[PDB]
């Protein structure tokens, strides 16, 4: 509900490395 | 070929290039850490365009929670990213 | 010299020597793990004389708690031991 | 009190690596 999807923004690239975290 | 000994020595060698760059020779600041990632990994890894990405990584590598990852903390970030390399470097 | 790319490839190369030794090519069993440590580190690291030492290390590397550390789990054990190497290999 | 010191035994070498754990 209060969570922010934050879709878009190239910064998402960080999430690609998060698959390692997890 | 049991060449694990040369691999440990090389991992430490790159770390000295950036740590000795600034006064934090025995410690890395999220700022110095960005230089290691953005400048050393010009094409080997996705360069960082925003320092905010480094702040998020700091949550993971800032084990001491001091905004600075010690050389021991930096070492662990190299083993996890390499694992990703296995998917790309599939010997097969 | 930004030679981090050759270091990741070498770390993975030694892992293939033991993982392909037995059927667990994509996984390492506390048994296969002992061979990596005792046989590959004949003098580079203190060889293991008792498998019980490996059982204790399994508590730390058996992240999945299956008695087997996956290649990703094995990778993390190499970064922490190397840190010890920095104390011994003081460039400086 | 019920803890076992387990002094001796070369196996202690494992504790030397435990300094890394932590
Ligand atoms: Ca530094
Ligand atoms: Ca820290
Ligand atoms: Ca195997
Ligand atoms: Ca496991």
């Amino acid at each position: 509900s209060h969570l922010k999807s934050k879709k878009g923004q190239s910064t998402s690239r960080h999430k690609k490395l998060m698959f390692k975290t997890e | 070929m049991s060449e694990l000994e040369k691999a440990m020595v090389a991992l430490i060698d790159v770390f000295h290039q950036y740590s000795g760059r600034e006064g934090d020779k025995h410690k890395l600041k999220k700022s110095e850490l960005k230089e290691l990632i953005n400048n050393e990994l010009s094409h080997f890894l996705e360069e960082i365009k925003e320092q905010e990405v480094v702040d998020k990584v700091m949550e993971t590598l800032d084990e001491d929670g001091d905004g600075e990852c010690d050389f021991q903390e930096f070492m662990a970030f190299v083993s996890m990213v390499t694992t990703a390399c296995h998917e790309f470097f599939e010997h097969e």
